[PDB]
């Protein structure tokens, strides 16, 4: 339901959560793309690895590009389904963290900003999204609970959205039905162990009880701010090519 | 530990009110601690002494209240006012407890030799992090040489969780995840304290360590890898007595393959 992006998007349309205008799956794209309008972002349905995407600015580009986009999606993801989505030209990436149990309770652990991106891959993530109003933040929290309730969501997953910088509108983009690399920032500002929750949950536990590791929605409270960086061997002075071999000395910093 | 988890909210408020009166009646500037004894029989608290400074244990109060104590010290001596966003500190009313913490200090004090600190080269050093774990180290690292002249301290470990039992097992997980080689540590002794029933159910007095032992104390270590390497080196250099003067298998013949 959430694996395929079109099916996921259709899910959200069905429970009243906003989306960007997107086509059906794709040898005559526009007509179709032309109904959406340019510019558009081409996205692999299924497989969403922080990118097999492509911005198409005009019809003359379409033929080479969709084809290429397809050979790649088959390459990287192995399923080959692409659809066109209307491009949000100026965008912030915000996302809701949700926990659902085997008994139908679902809670949000507020949002993260992950707009710090390198060609659509997440680089720096922050909790809460610093530039949000208390009401926008409640607006998002409520969509993600409608998305989770809808799929009787069991465990941890993430609901991701594009904020349109020009209007401050939200548009559901995808679900990740899994823990994420950036979960950690949500953990330190809420005090809630997401992994222990995962396990308590499939043990059959009820969210809101001590043995679930998860508070009732009303006792889930934001405390400060946090951000996460990933240290890699990608060498800034050598085209970010990943270095490797032996680490001979290593001292990380705490406190 | 922080908070002290055996206290009633009446005893905490009672304790905290005495402290603002020892402090106000000296116009104390900076950070300071007011120590009390508590008779476990009556639950009655006795003033004992004041330390006019940050203590080794400030980190637990930091993680449980989210107030940087060092930064408060500097801000305060810059002239800032308690309450101001630009002091370190919120108003009393906005000062709040959040879950639980305990600190253990990892050292070279040897349990297996009466707690004399060990000294020498640290050949391996890995420490453990993750959610709810704070470390205050910087002195140790592989290669480092522990001298006999100062403090035996290697690193201070602070573990946070929403309740005290979960904090104990967070500490227990991080402690046991530590690998320190080249020198002796107090890790086993730290692990025994925190795995103790009297610790888990908060019924220890100050006489607990000097009393419990229950030697604890001991059990050794297998050190199997080193043993195997010893064997391989021995047979590699000297040969095996059953094989060394007898015919030899045809050189690099195939390992057997399990069908
Ligand atoms: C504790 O270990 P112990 O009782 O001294 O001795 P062991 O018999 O476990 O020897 C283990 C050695 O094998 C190796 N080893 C231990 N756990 C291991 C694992 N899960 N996988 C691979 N190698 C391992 C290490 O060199 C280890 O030393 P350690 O104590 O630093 O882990
Ligand atoms: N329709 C769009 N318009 C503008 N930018 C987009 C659009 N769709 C995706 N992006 C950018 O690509 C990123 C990844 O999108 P997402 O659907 O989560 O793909 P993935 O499955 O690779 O995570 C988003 O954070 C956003 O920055
Ligand atoms: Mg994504
Ligand atoms: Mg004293």
């Amino acid at each position: 339901q959430l694996g395929n992006k079109v099916a996921a998007r259709n899910l959200a349309i069905s429970v009243g959560v906003p989306v960007v205008p997107a086509t059906e799956p794709l040898a005559e794209v526009a007509k179709m793309a032309a109904a959406i309008g340019y510019p558009v972002m081409l996205k692999a349905s299924w497989g969403g690895g922080g990118r097999g995407m492509r911005v198409i600015r005009s019809e003359a580009d379409l033929a080479k590009e969709v084809t290429e986009a397809k050979r790649e999606a088959m390459a990287a993801f192995g399923k080959d389904e692409v659809y066109l989505e209307k491009l949000v030209e100026r965008a912030r990436h915000v996302e809701s963290q949700i926990l659902g149990d085997t008994h139908g309770n679902v809670v949000h652990l507020f949002e993260r900003d992950c707009s710090v991106q390198r060609r659509n891959q997440k680089v720096v993530e922050r909790a809460p999204a610093p530039y949000l109003s208390e009401a926008q933040r409640q607006e998002l929290a409520a969509y993600s609970l409608k998305i989770a309730g809808a799929t009787n969501y069991i465990g941890a997953g993430t609901v991701e959205y594009l904020m349109d910088a020009d209007t401050g509108k939200f548009y559901f983009i995808e679900v990740n039905p899994r823990i994420q690399v950036e979960h950690t920032v949500t953990e330190v500002v809420t005090g809630i162990d997401i992994v222990k929750a995962q396990i308590h949950i499939l043990d059959g536990a009820a969210i809101g009880t001590p043995q679930s590791g998860v508070p009732n929605q009303e006792d889930i409270r934001l405390n400060g701010h946090a951000l996460q960086c990933r240290v890699t061997t990608e060498d800034p002075e050598h085209n970010f090519i990943p270095d490797y071999g032996r680490i001979t000395a290593y001292r990380s910093a705490s406190g | 530990r922080a908070p002290a988890p055996y206290l009633s909210e009446a005893q905490r408020q009672e304790l905290a009110a005495y402290s603002l009166k020892i402090a106000g009646a000296t116009n104390y500037i900076g950070a300071g601690t007011v120590e009390y004894l508590m008779d476990a029989d009556t639950g009655k608290f006795y003033f004992i002494e004041v330390n006019p400074r940050i203590q080794v244990e400030h980190t637990v109060t930091e993680v449980v209240t989210g107030i940087d104590i060092v930064k408060a010290q500097i801000h305060i001596l810059d002239g800032a006012a308690i309450g101001t966003p630009q002091s370190g500190v919120p108003n009393q009313e906005d000062i709040r407890l959040n879950g639980h913490a305990l600190q253990c200090r990892v050292t070279t004090e040897d349990p297996e030799h009466n707690f004399i600190p060990d000294y020498g080269r640290i050949t391996a050093y890995r420490s453990a992090s993750g959610f709810g774990i704070r470390l205050d180290g910087g002195t140790s690292y592989s290669g480092a040489i522990i001298t006999r002249y100062y403090d035996p301290l290697l690193v201070k470990v602070t573990a946070w969780a929403p309740n005290p039992l979960e904090a104990i097992s967070r500490m227990d997980r991080a402690l046991r995840e530590f690998r320190i080689r080249g020198v002796a540590t107090n890790l086993t002794f730290l692990e025994a304290i925190i795995g103790h029933p009297k610790f888990r159910d908060n019924s220890y007095t100050t006489r607990f360590i000097d009393t419990t032992p229950e030697l604890f104390q001991q059990v050794k270590r297998q050190d199997r890898a080193t043993k195997l390497l010893t064997y391989l080196a021995d047979v590699t250099v000297n040969g095996h007595p059953e094989a060394k003067d007898r015919p030899k298998p045809l050189e690099n013949a195939a390992r057997p393959v399990v069908p």
